[PDB]
């Protein structure tokens, strides 16, 4: 949930 | 060179640098003016205040809402706004620290035009983007397949995404929520006859809509059962510690989210504008748009809200199909989280406009993704 | 170039260079003339004369006050009482000296213009402002936001004021204090067959009052004390060395400030006159005025004054809310202590009236805070 | 079976046999109780006087109204007012004559239950209605699509008709005109010196007000005609013979409906809630509005208040759109002889409340058209 | 025995005597309820209107078409318009007169089925026939080789004739026209800050969009046109005299039929259909069909729609072909005047459907023709 | 050096290395380009998709084929077809994997050259050879002597062949099949209301085509069975969980394939066509033809086919002659699999074209059994 | 302008 | 163009 | 039926 | 209390 993470997540897709 | 996230809500500013997990202001949208005289030489010190400030001297001043409905009324306030925002507030020099505002759909581009072109001019902002709440909500949310319900103090509306495509027809829009909730609510106070007249006892009756009020399951049956029983019944102290007693109208005001007719609009409720803007999309859209049905806070704060809006849908929509609904506690708070995510993508960074840009494309480079 | 203070009391004149931290002239508000004949052609040396001298004289004399209830009945005599204010107590030119000056709200625009129009053209003053007698007790209790009430000898008034904002609609107002309940003494005292009926026994009247009076917490408590018990009273020794005793007068004396039926006015008491003008404030500002509810002197010099208001207020206002009343020992000084403030602040200077704008704006200048 | 129709103003009773072309009754909404000490004892007759007799005894006695801003805050004493209109006044047995009354939109409920209670079990009046007044002003000015004006001595409030369909949420309402105007104009009275304490001396500035008071064109003009001439003065003789003179103030006072700024009220004038009130209405309904302004008659029988309405309202308007203004002479009257139409009409008599029906429904019945 | 001839469009009825030149009713397809409450009791009249009286009621009421896209989806309603059809505007009894009706093609059989149903046993109509408005309008149009374009309130179809032979296979429709060109206006209106929302505001857009709009003959130099000039700016007034103002919006509009994109639909434009329905003809059809366009008003009576669809067919078709478009200025009566003429025929009356035939074929016989 | 064999299929891709039973790729010959807006950039991560992957996003999707009616009309995405079939699917880098090739008869021959062309330039393929269905399908039906009838989504096509002779004259070919009986159904559905329009539509009416039809083995009966009872009706699902229910309609749709009149051609079905076709053959093969009538797949999957295509010929055909219909389950598969045992056999390798020889004899070599 | 006609006036509407 | 003319083309047809 | 056997059979014819 | 702090207390301000 974190906003870290999320960024983490869609610069990964 | 961290970038600022900045969003103009109808009632809450909220700004806040690229990455953090918060907004650090959160101050209302904001500015009053004596309507008292001043007589202490020494006292009356500025014109002008906002939110906090104003808050607090709003005992004295008038206050008044520089947006109406996601609409900028009064640029020269909204001027105000942001500069106590970045150097009050943020203590930032902006000359560094590029941009990204958010604003509601279907809005005038008269208004993204005026924004962007403060922003550059005044401000002499370095590159700046312009964001749409609905997206920023879903980035917060951590999926890219979805439809947003929002609503905030003005702008109620429904957008469908699915697989990060936007679906421009889809959209639906009411001009409802928080302030309209809030008249409203005065109006229902007045039938005990607590007279609330002035924009100051406006604010008091929004705090007490936000801790009192609670959306009913079923209407009807709370109807009858605070006709029948005081057990509904709250008592609340006013800040001149006079105590106001309140009971079905609790409930009552949220209710006229869903049946807009209470204030004689005939635009169908919460529930059936998302039914229909599922409906507007193609049929395969619907079963994943059910499936991930997603809050942008503010109004939907409310105890209750998320379990009447399943029985809607649940009641409206076809059997036989999960209907699900996404609204974490941060719900208030995601758009700009969305906004802090969306500024910090290394993919995002090319979608800046710069000041060349503007002083090239012209304004019309602001509406290339004006959905 | 030391400006000059002066507050026109409706009893007492209290002049004094601003700055200082008291008056210089304390002299009675007084002017009498002799009823008796003068037959020592070495001893009839003046036909009229100023409070102070007027007082030893009064024996002979009929006083008169040229003020009744904070407007001025006699010009004339006025105009005396300024010109030994001046010349007599402070020894100064007032060419030189620039001049502030008090008056009750409410007050009869007349009254101002005519008072202005007597300093320029009489006395040459250079420069001028008139102030309002509650914002110089808000200077002088050290606050920016209180509600003041006042009481001289013969208006008494409320006022509040937040953050240095003023509240022309809450003003209150009524006719009654000291004058009035010297003569409410005198006709009680009569009960006891003690006639006075001169002037000079109306001051001597006065100064009984001053000495022995005292306002009851409860006033059915103290007449059934006084009714059961002689040890309420007092004895007190006229000039002629007559001895005149005193009981339940005593505290019936100021009683009849909260209770002006024993006048024969209906208006509610002091009490309640500071409570309905709080109630008049915007419901924010009423917590504030509670906790700052300021005395002005005059007739608030009485012991128990504030217990017993702060016991009644806290029975009018709802509970669980601080109320507190801050009533300094100065509090009779308080007004001119005010002033004497407001006059050295640099930021006040450029709120002087001067006489070429007198000479430009006609008088209607003196209008522009009249409140 | 003549019914009987009662209008209970918050300061004029207004009692009429329904289709009579006129109210019989139209006392004093006034209960006064002696102040002052009885000593005659056969003169002392009543412990308590109704409006005509206590404002003849007013000078002895206190006055009290007992309805503030149509709400009734005296049960008593309106069981008084009305017990005196029935058998005194009216000379009827309410036993056989169904009653029609009167309030003011949004009122607490409890008021007219309380209100309906009284009337069946105290009264035992065999069937009762309550109607709203702007539907009976519109009854009594011979249409049925208008915006109504309402100003009595409590309440102002809007309300827009159309096609005998009425709008809840465009409803509009201010607690100020008659008592406040009044208040105010005894302040502004003090402005030149004239003490006006008492509630008698209230009823004296009220007659004052009633017959001196004219509504400006151009406030702004009428201050620099009053500043420089005398022409605008006028004298009135009190019931003691004393003369008053009174220039400015009497285009000041009606003022103060447009500005409530002057009574501190930050709510816009009674031109802008009507503005506010037709936009508040759906789009095609509001050219009707214009062309249909209905005003309601207690205060709105100054001199020049239909000119400076209609002069408002065509420069908030749009161009080119008739507006146009309704105020028949009988303005005043206007709703009681629309309650005289309303019970008379054969469709009407369905609609009465039957005592079976108030010990069946409980009191819930009466809440059925509340709007 | 003057046959009865009635057109049942999505937005326009349509009803008149056979051989008449023109219809006599073509009041909008429209019923209305009240969403306001009735108060007035004199004036509630009815609980539903018909469209003309429904059109002025607007204001107050909510509106609801009967019809959606040639289908009939509030039979209710629907009798209300038949039923105001004969008797109040015809003046006419059905007993003696047998009727023609129209539809839309590839409507579902029901739909016909009902209409039939009702209007046998409902009005007992003596005789009746449904005919294919495509038809129709080849008959008003004097030819019996023909590609037809019809676009209405609803539907879109092309129905290529030859000879008087119906070519099933060829028949292309889209379910766009008036209605979603409108609702597309809004939201384009909406771009400009103009918010419509009511369905009476939707009835003010329809006006707009019938008067404003034309069709542009190169979209992208009208866009760069619009971009670079005011031009082509218009203004509007709405019906309480606001004025509206409108620029590219006004091409951008109807050129949506061309782009259905805009509506996001993926169906190609009226040119590519019309060019696709001839690619479906056999060979030697196309060359006479390109010289005999028909189009079948509504919709097509826009400025310069004629032009563009030339252009765009000699685009995609061959060249050295005549392409001809013919639409003559009554092409929106021109279904109807085809009924009229159809019914007339002597040849045609055996096509009659008798109440014996609907009494022994079932349904069923009224599909004979159903194409 | 495994061999690749490639069916290109009209709606189905079909490749699978040489001698195995079954295609691993059997996904849809389907292209798609986003039709909507992108807004999450991160989330528009590709401008085209393959067919499996286009499925699940048709819902934003638009989707073309490539093929129609097995003519290539898009080569672009017919390479993009190809490169996912090799690349994603086989895994398989086709610079060493020599290909075999599927076409319909009496295909242009510029498809061949063009296909041959991309194969060796563009993909670098060394061998190549092209084959005609009807062969693979006899060698797939383990026979030397048969008829063949084949319906994929695009063509059908007759062919027979004696002792692995083919008769180049007896060809007969309908471009009919599964896409325009889809259309059929489309519109049939449409004769009860679901309106069905998009392409993701389309595929959907597809899916209702493949589970619902059946094949009437009397269409007369079957008409008149579901007129009579509603016993053949039958409910499905649709993704967003809406029911659909299908009755006629169900045998209406293949019986299209018997009576293309439904589809307005005039050619006789496949029965007569299938007769004609054995009729051109010289006398004697007939009898053997009749004795093996070999079923490709695709279409003719649907129940009751076979029965109804014995029914059809034992009509048209001489009594007293075995009349004998070979289909077996995998019919459908059966082309890949015939090309999966030509390409094994050792015999056959020599009919491969080396990129040599498509360098020295230009493209003609391809035509050398173009038949 | 009487009340009577307007009652008229209503109950004939 | 008119109806009747149009009646009598068909009629005639 | 296996493609195997019939790629063997007409192999062998 | 003093004059002189009062001043310089609201000349501060
Ligand atoms: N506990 C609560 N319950 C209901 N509403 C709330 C609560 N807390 C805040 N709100 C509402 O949230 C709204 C502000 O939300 P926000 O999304 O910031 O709006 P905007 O972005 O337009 O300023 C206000 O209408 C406020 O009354
Ligand atoms: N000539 C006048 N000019 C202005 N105001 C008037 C005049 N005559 C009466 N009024 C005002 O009319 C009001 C009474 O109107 P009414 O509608 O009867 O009020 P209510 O119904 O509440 O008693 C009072 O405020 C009275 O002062
Ligand atoms: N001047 C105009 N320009 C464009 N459209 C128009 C104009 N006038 C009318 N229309 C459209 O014509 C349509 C009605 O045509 P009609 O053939 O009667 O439809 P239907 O038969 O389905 O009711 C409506 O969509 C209306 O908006
Ligand atoms: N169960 C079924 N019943 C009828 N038709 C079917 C069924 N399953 C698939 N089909 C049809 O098979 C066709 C595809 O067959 P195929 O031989 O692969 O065609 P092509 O080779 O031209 O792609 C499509 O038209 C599809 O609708
Ligand atoms: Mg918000
Ligand atoms: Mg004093
Ligand atoms: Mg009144
Ligand atoms: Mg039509
Ligand atoms: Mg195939």
């Amino acid at each position: 949930m974190g906003v870290a993470d999320l960024i983490k997540k869609f610069e990964s897709i | 060179t961290t970038a600022l996230v900045c969003d103009n809500g109808s009632g809450l500013v909220k700004a806040g640098f690229a990455g953090d997990d918060a907004p650090r202001a959160v101050f209302p949208s904001i500015v009053g003016r004596p309507r008292h005289q001043g007589v202490m030489v020494g006292m009356g010190q500025k014109d002008s205040y906002v939110g906090d400030e104003a808050q607090s001297k709003r005992g004295i001043l008038t206050l008044k809402y520089p947006i109406e409905h996601g609409i900028i009324t009064n640029w020269d306030d909204m001027e105000k706004i942001w500069h106590h925002t970045f150097y009050n507030e943020l203590r930032v020099a902006p000359e560094e620290h590029p941009t990204l505002l958010t604003e509601a759909p279907l809005n005038p581009k008269a208004n993204r035009e005026k924004m962007t072109q403060i922003m550059f001019e005044t401000f002499n902002v370095p590159a700046m983007y312009v964001a749409i709440q609905a997206v920023l909500s879903l980035y917060a949310s951590g999926r890219t397949t979805g439809i947003v319900l929002d609503s905030g103090d003005g702008v109620t509306h429904n957008v469908p995404i699915y697989e990060g495509y936007a679906l421009p027809h889809a959209i639906m829009r009411l001009d409802l929520a928080g302030r309209d909730l809030t008249d409203y609510l005065m109006k229902i106070l007045t039938e005990r006859g607590y007279s609330f007249v002035t924009t100051a006892e406006r604010e008091i009756v929004r705090d007490i809509k936000e801790k009192l009020c609670y959306v009913a399951l079923d209407f009807e049956n709370e109807m009858a059962t605070a006709a029948s029983s005081s057990s509904l019944e709250k008592s609340y102290e006013l800040p001149d510690g006079q105590v106001i007693t309140i009971g079905n109208e609790r409930f009552r005001c949220p209710e006229t989210l869903f049946q807009p007719s209470f204030i004689g609009m005939e635009s169908a409720g919460i529930h059936e504008t998302t039914y229909n803007s599922i409906m507007k999309c193609d049929i395969d859209i619907r079963k994943d748009l059910y499936a991930n049905n997603v809050m942008s806070g503010g109004t939907t704060m409310y105890p209750g809200i998320a379990d009447r809006m399943q029985k809607e849908i649940t009641a409206l929509a076809p059997s036989t199909m999960k209907i699900k609904i996404i609204a974490p506690p941060e719900r208030k708070y995601s758009v700009w989280i969305g906004g802090s995510i969306l500024a910090s993508l290394s993919t995002f960074q090319q979608m800046w406009i710069t000041k060349q840009e503007y002083d090239e494309a012209g304004p019309s480079i602001v509406h290339r993704k004006c959905f």
